[PDB]
């Protein structure tokens, strides 16, 4: 009955320095440490820190120096991720996970994960109308295809089997 | 102290999983909760601080002292009284040119005031193992982490380990001998610690040149609340000093160690802390009462390549009155002041630090120390003891046979013995010669009344009855006992009662070793052979039980039945 | 990627195939290797910590030995649920995931659905020509591209879009599209 | 449960075990196991005492004869201990040895 | 035919003599399986207790 | 201080009250005002 | 059985099944009380009574 539970999918300019929350439940929270692991669409795994909850300890990874801080709460169980003048490079899907009880480098429970794409592109934003960010919610009467990335950034797509919900326009 | 060497002995330990650390670790935080539980508690003074600084002149002082005046309560409960005191930055919180100021632990836990008269000054303390138990001490002076040690001894009680609380450096610890020691579960995984161990002694000197003052303001029939007073000379920092020669020799001595591991030709650096909390990140450490956090950044900057003033190094140390040792959750301790001026001197015997990672590798490799926990600091001193314990029932193939059932001396000066369990590493024959070596320090004190000669002092458990120590005594007791009566209860069944070496006609099958009386008695010690009849030990309890000697006395009897 | 691992790699169903994880010369203390079976895009599922020890959960199939300096995974009785990305670490050094193919899998043509630009879209000056390639595998302007993605009906969709010209759309008369699939 | 006297019965209990296995433990390595009285071979060395068999055992309580070896009480109790009885064992089992 | 531990309780008192090292055994210390000595082996268990 | 849980009576008689209280806080002087609900059988009534 | 003072125990071989509810949805409210102590309380009930 152990499991992690990650922030939401937060989108941000450059210089934003985002924070990610871990949630830990099931287990004495204080025993493992919690590493931070961010993947890309076209790369493998990469480890970033491990921070542990007894005093806070953490070692940052020798590129994030200066760029990444993690700390924790004991009270809320859950550790966090300051990392601060985010650039384009690293834009991907940042997992936060603990070590095995077999205190080897290995990890046995993880997170859903969170969404962190950094782009310079307007918040404001059948066929359909330029509806930035990315999620959108069509229905018939009150088959879906996926949308495209154009070199402006907006998101394109369409719908046969409308009036599709946007949530920066908040219809 | 009777210390044992034993010759041929190749015992090894593992030190990561030594089972004495986390024992005493669990004993000091349980001997703390013991201290602090008849002391006064200060749940009254959680109340709406109004701070005004300390008279200072600002030049950046930016003094973290405070001067706060709060309505505290008196012997009677009707009545109040607006008293004063002092606190640090680091004890106070502000709560939306006096302001309002709350105390740091009173949104989270409850507070409890040490009782001024116990000494936090660390003693040397030993840890015995109890009748029918016996701790092996490695005496290589190269001694590696995990691994065999070639040259073992045996002995009852460690030498004493003063506990001494230490965050990024080891206090008053013992030292290496020769070059210094790298003890480490796995160098390659950053996760676990890199712990070190000095050869010379680096000696610091920490000093408060504030000449506080206590004021004992009574807030409680029978309760006094001890709070700082008026602070007489000069506003000054909390400094310790170390000399630079000293500690550059010393880092010298370290990084050309680490080399062996990494390469002969990389960039070895030295770095600071790279986050945590007032405790990881600073020296955290105790002196005369109180609790120093000493920023170590002067220590830990030097950068080390290949090969190729005389004034001391200053480190700015804060002082906190509250704190939460060992990261316990719903406790807090206020620490009395300590009036007039302290000095603290103590010797530097080791470090912990840390593997930096990331993903370039032999390109540069930094060292950030850091105190994770506090059990680290009993690993440095445990490192060379485990625990075991004796078994004294070997049972062994011999021509020899019982006494049939129808039937029915030198005196001294036996040589060269070898002490308690000095037969360990000789042949099986040689062993077998010293019997009742063991047989009387299976029960009661192995030496010099080392455990049942000693309880015998009167008011020595009875005024501590349950307290500490007192059930650590009678489990021990008691243990030792049980063990006792279980060889005897297993000879009871087997016969030989009386007898260190009996012989009961039970054959020896072939099917559980193939050599011959020889080559088992000629060149093997006793662990050794137990070891290939482990698989086979109990069965062999079991026929010799019954079998052996149970059908004797029904036959034995039914012989002389009518 | 301190390491390395295999591109891709394919085979047929219950035939068992194997997985390297390269090593640097210049490693120290390579003395443990654990494996993860991550699904495209979502969390990893770790399938043996230790180099031969397997968690519960995890089925009896998948198996890894070491030898040397290369840590060997071993898949028997294949079946398409344990289609995923696969990576190798070694303390805190990953890889860059090893793709896997299933061989094989019946094709299907592309239901393409092409749809003229809309009233209101070609008012605004701006011409789009939408075609919509669906129901096809495997997933691969004359006379925007968008990667397939899964459907319940075990079949990838995709997509294709055009930024064009009104003038440029009525001076010609007729526009189509091309998808060729194997 | 621990209240007074409850921890007093405990520490009264045990040390009465502790010292009954004691000298039965003390026996165990002299031999002597089920006797009340055992003689084993060991010579008396006549520094210790001066005083025949018979006044020793004609008119002498046990409490006066404690007093005068209370000096060699330690030294009898570790030549008998082994020398006594583990020569024996070392010798009884040679004698059978193959 | 062993009847195990006060197994020959009511057989007869020449039967039940034959077995004695049964009882014996089970005196003192765990009378099956580690049942109470050999289980207050394992540690912090009443340590922490 | 409590009144009747919102409830529609048609007898509904209901146990549960909920009641405000001068309770105290983490510091000494500080006091707060909270509420909180009781069934019937935990309160009695003072005249 | 005679004496009506001692009560008479059952032992049945059919067990009976029971389902019990609190159908209200209650909530916690834990306001602190104290420095480390806090105290729990009922909140809002959310839906029927
Ligand atoms: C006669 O016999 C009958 C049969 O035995 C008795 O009936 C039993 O009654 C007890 C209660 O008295 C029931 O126990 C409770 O069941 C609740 C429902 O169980 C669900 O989950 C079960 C397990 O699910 C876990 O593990 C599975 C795999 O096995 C996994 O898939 C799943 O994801 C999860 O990890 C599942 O088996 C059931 O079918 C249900 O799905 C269960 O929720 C209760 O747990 C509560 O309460 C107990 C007791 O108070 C706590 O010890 C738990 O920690 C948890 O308490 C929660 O609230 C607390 C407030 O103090 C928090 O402090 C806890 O942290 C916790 O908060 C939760 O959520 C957090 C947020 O994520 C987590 O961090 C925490 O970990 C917690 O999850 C409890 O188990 C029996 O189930 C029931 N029997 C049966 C068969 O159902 C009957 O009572 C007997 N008669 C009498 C008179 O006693
Ligand atoms: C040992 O450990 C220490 C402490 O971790 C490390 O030092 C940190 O180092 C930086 C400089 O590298 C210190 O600088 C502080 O910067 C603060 C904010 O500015 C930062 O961000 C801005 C943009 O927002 C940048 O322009 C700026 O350059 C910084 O990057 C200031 O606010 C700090 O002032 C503080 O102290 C004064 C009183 O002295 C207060 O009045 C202010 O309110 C504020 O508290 C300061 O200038 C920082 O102090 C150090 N602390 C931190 C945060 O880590 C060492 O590098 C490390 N190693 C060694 C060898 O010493
Ligand atoms: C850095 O960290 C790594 C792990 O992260 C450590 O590696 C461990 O090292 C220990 C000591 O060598 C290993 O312990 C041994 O594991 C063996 C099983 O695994 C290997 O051997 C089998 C064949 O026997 C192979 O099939 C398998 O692939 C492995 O090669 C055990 O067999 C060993 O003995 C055990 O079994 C015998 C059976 O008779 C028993 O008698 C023994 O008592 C014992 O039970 C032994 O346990 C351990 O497996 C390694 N891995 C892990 C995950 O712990 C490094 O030591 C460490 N430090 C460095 C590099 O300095
Ligand atoms: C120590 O306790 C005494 C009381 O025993 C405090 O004196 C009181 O201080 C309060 C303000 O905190 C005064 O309240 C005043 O109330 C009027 C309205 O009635 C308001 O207009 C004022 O602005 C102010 O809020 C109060 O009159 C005063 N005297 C009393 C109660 O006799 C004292 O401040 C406390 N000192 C501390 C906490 O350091
Ligand atoms: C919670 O505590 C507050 C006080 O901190 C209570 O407010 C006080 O309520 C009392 C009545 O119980 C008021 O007393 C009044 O006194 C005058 C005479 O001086 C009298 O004529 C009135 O009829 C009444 O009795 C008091 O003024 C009022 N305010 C204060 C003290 O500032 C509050 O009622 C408490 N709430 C509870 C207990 O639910
Ligand atoms: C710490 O203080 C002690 C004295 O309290 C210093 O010891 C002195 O060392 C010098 C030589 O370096 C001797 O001449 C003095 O006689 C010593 N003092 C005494 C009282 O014997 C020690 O050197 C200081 N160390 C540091 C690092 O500051
Ligand atoms: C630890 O101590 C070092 C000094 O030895 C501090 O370095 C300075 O902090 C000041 C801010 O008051 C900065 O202006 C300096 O730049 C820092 N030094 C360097 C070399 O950059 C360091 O900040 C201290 N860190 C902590 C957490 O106390
Ligand atoms: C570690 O020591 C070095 C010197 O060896 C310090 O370097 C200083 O760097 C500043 C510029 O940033 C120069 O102006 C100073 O003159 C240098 N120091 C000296 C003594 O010349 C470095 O800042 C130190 N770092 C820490 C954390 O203490
Ligand atoms: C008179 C005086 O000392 N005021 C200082 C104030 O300037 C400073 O900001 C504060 C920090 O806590 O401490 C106080
Ligand atoms: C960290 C470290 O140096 N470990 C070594 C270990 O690998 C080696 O087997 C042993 C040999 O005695 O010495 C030690
Ligand atoms: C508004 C309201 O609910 N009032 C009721 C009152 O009629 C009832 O007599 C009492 C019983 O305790 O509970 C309350
Ligand atoms: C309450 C009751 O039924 N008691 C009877 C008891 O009178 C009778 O002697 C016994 C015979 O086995 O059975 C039972
Ligand atoms: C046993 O130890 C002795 C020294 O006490 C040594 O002389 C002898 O060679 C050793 N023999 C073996 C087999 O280790
Ligand atoms: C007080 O500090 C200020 C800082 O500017 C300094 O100029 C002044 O001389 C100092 N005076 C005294 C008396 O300390
Ligand atoms: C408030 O500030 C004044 C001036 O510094 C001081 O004299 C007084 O003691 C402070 N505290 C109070 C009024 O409680
Ligand atoms: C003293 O430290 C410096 C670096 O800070 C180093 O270069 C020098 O060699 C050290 N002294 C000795 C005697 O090694
Ligand atoms: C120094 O480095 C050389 C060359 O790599 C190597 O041969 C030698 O063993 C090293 N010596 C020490 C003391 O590390
Ligand atoms: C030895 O005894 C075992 C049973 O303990 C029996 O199975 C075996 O046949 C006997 N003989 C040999 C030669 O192993
Ligand atoms: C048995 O003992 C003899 C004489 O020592 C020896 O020569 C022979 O090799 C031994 N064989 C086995 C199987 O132990
Ligand atoms: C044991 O030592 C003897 C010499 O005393 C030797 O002949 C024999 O080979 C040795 N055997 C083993 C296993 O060491
Ligand atoms: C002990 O018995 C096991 C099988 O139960 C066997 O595999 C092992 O090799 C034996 N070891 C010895 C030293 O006899
Ligand atoms: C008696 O024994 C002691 C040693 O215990 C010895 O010194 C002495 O010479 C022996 N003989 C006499 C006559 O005392
Ligand atoms: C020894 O015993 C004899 C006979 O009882 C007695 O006459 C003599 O005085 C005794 N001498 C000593 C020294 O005890
Ligand atoms: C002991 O008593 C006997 C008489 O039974 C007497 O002859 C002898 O002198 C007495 N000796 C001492 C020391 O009392
Ligand atoms: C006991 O021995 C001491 C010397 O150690 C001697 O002075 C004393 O007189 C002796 N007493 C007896 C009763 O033998
Ligand atoms: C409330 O209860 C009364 C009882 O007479 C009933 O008549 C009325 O319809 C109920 N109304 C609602 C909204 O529950």
């Amino acid at each position: 009955e152990v499991r992690l539970v990650q922030s939401g999918a937060e989108v941000k300019k450059p210089g934003a320095s985002v924070r990610v929350s871990c949630a830990a439940s099931g287990y004495t929270f204080t025993d493992f440490d919690i590493h931070w692991l961010r993947q890309a669409p076209g790369r493998g795994l990469e480890w970033m820190g491990w921070v542990r909850p007894l005093g806070g300890g953490v070692s940052y990874a020798r590129q994030f120096q200066g760029r990444v801080t993690m700390t924790r709460d004991f009270y809320i169980d859950t550790a966090f991720m300051d990392f601060r003048n985010l650039k384009m490079d690293d834009t991907a899907l940042y997992f936060c996970a603990r070590m095995g009880a077999a205190r080897e480098w290995d990890f046995q429970y993880w997170g859903q994960g969170t969404r962190v794409l950094v782009s310079s592109a307007s918040t404001k934003g059948c066929l359909v109308k330029d509806y930035f960010p990315e999620p959108v919610t069509v229905s018939w009467n009150s088959h879906t295809f996926p949308a495209v990335l154009q070199s402006s950034g907006l998101y394109s797509l369409s719908s046969v089997v409308c009036n599709v919900n946007h949530k920066p326009s908040n219809t | 102290p009777q210390e044992i060497h034993l010759e041929n002995v190749t015992e090894e330990f593992n030190m990561w999983k030594n089972n004495m650390v986390e024992q005493m670790h669990t004993d000091i935080i349980s001997l703390w909760d013991q201290s602090l539980k008849p002391c006064v508690k200060l749940t009254p003074l959680c109340v709406t601080l109004q701070c005004t600084n300390v008279t200072n002149n600002i030049t950046d002082m930016r003094g973290e002292l405070k001067n706060c005046s709060f309505n505290m309560t008196t012997e009677l409960r009707d009545k109040k009284q607006k008293v004063y005191s002092l606190f640090y930055r680091l004890d106070v919180v502000q709560i939306n040119s006096n302001k309002e100021y709350r105390l740091i632990n009173c949104n989270t836990s409850a507070i409890t005031q040490a009782c001024p008269k116990v000494s936090f000054e660390p003693i040397p303390i030993h840890y015995c193992a109890p009748a029918g138990f016996a701790i092996l001490k490695c005496k290589d002076k190269k001694f590696n982490g995990t691994g065999p040690c070639p040259s073992v001894s045996t002995v009852q009680c460690t030498h004493g380990i003063k506990p001494v609380v230490s965050t990024q450096l080891l206090l008053n610890g013992s030292l290496a001998e020769e070059e210094v020691m790298i003890r480490s579960e796995n160098i390659t995984n950053n996760a676990k610690n890199i712990l070190v161990q000095f050869n010379t002694p680096v000696q610091i000197n920490c000093t408060r040149p504030n000449n506080n003052t206590r004021k004992s303001i009574r807030i409680g029939p029978g309760q006094a609340f001890y709070a700082t007073g008026d602070i007489i000379g000069d506003i000054r920092q909390a400094h310790c000093n170390v000399s630079k020669a000293t500690w550059n020799e010393t880092l010298g001595k370290v990084v050309k160690q680490l080399r062996k591991h990494f390469g002969n030709n990389t960039i070895i650096r030295f770095a600071n802390s790279s986050g945590g909390d007032l405790e990881v990140t600073t020296h955290s450490f105790n002196c005369g009462g109180e609790f120093f956090y000493c920023n170590t950044s002067g220590l830990f900057n030097s950068t080390w390549i290949s090969n190729t003033s005389n004034d001391s190094i200053t480190l700015p140390c804060r002082i906190k009155q509250i704190i939460n040792m060992w990261q316990r959750i719903g406790q807090a301790m206020y620490a009395p002041p300590i009036q007039g001026v302290i000095r603290c001197v103590s010797n530097i015997t080791g470090l912990i630090l840390t593997r930096d990672g990331g993903s370039t590798n032999s390109t540069t490799e930094t060292f950030r120390p850091g105190g994770g926990d506090m059990r680290d600091n009993w690993r440095s001193e445990l490192y060379k003891y485990k625990v075991v314990k004796i078994e004294p029932l070997g049972v062994a193939p011999t021509r020899a046979k019982r006494r049939v059932v129808g039937g029915g001396s030198a005196v001294g000066i036996g040589a060269v013995f070898l002490g308690f369990l000095g037969a360990a590493g000789s042949t099986m024959g040689a062993a077998s010669m010293t019997l009742t070596v063991q047989a009387r320090n299976l029960l009661s004190g192995i030496v010099q009344q080392q455990s049942n000669l000693l309880r015998a002092p009167e008011a020595q458990q009875h005024l501590l009855k349950l307290t500490v120590w007192g059930i650590k005594q009678l489990q021990a007791r008691v243990l030792a006992v049980e063990r006792y009566l279980r060889d005897q209860q297993l000879l009871g069944i087997w016969g030989c009662s009386g007898k260190l070496i009996c012989t009961t006609n039970v054959p020896w099958n072939s099917s559980w070793s193939n050599r011959n009386l020889s080559e088992i008695w000629d060149n093997m010690t006793w662990l050794q052979w137990d070891k290939e009849i482990s698989n086979y030990t109990q069965i062999i309890y079991g026929l010799l039980e019954e079998s052996q000697n149970q059908q004797e006395k029904n036959e034995q009897d039914l012989l002389a039945l009518d | 990627s301190a390491l390395t691992q295999p591109a891709s790699v394919s085979g047929s169903p219950g035939q068992s195939i194997t997985i390297s994880c390269t090593a640097s010369s210049d490693f120290r203390g390579f003395s443990s290797v654990s494996w993860y079976q991550q699904v495209p895009g979502r969390a990893p599922k770790l399938l043996i910590f230790s180099v031969n020890r397997r968690p519960s959960g995890i089925s009896h199939r998948f198996s890894g030995s070491k030898s040397g300096n290369t840590a060997s995974l071993t898949i028997s009785g294949l079946q398409i649920e344990d289609e995923a990305d696969y990576h190798c670490n070694a303390y805190e050094f990953f890889g860059g995931g090893t793709k896997v193919f299933v061989l094989g899998q019946p094709k299907a043509a592309p239901s393409v659905t092409l749809f003229p630009p809309s009233s209101e879209e070609l008012q605004a000056n701006k011409a789009t020509l939408v075609c919509l390639i669906s129901d096809f595998y495997p997933g691969a302007w004359k006379a925007e591209t968008t990667t397939p993605s899964k459907q319940s009906n075990n079949k990838y969709a995709a997509s294709s879009y055009l930024s064009l010209t009104p003038e440029q759309w009525k001076s010609h008369k007729s526009y189509s599209c091309q998808v060729t699939h194997e």
